[PDB]
């Protein structure tokens, strides 16, 4: 009985290490959403940047397609 | 002597006014000179 009573004082250590386990769990998962959104936000900051790489793509192949004529109307598209 | 010399200058009067130098084979100049309808590149060869 008197063992016993330790035995549940040591259950009550564990639970509430068990407790703390929990609530640092959640924080974790917490942290990896947040986490998800700053990695979302980066992606787009590239995303940004492939967006310059076609405008000098576009410029590099209508320069080398006015640079390689070696042998017409006004239809382009502004956005 | 004489025709040598005459020879020489003669010699290189011919080899430089003869030098190809650069004349308006260009598309800079009107390529941004007189800013017209788009097309490739029209040097005003009139």
């Amino acid at each position: 009985s008197p063992a016993l009573l330790a035995r549940v004082n040591e259950k009550k250590a564990e639970l509430e290490n068990l407790k703390e386990l929990r609530d640092l769990s959640a924080a974790v998962a917490a942290q990896m959403e947040a986490l998800e959104q700053k990695l979302s936000t980066l992606s787009s900051g590239t995303e940004a940047i492939a967006t310059v790489l076609a405008n000098w793509h576009n410029v590099l192949r209508a320069i080398s397609m006015a640079s390689a004529k070696i042998p017409p109307q006004t239809l382009v598209r502004i956005p | 002597l004489l025709s040598a010399h005459l020879e020489q200058i003669s010699i290189s009067c011919q080899g430089i006014d003869s030098l190809p130098f650069p004349p308006p084979k260009i598309f800079t100049n009107a390529l941004l000179s007189n800013p017209d309808i788009t097309s490739l590149i029209r040097d005003t060869e009139a």
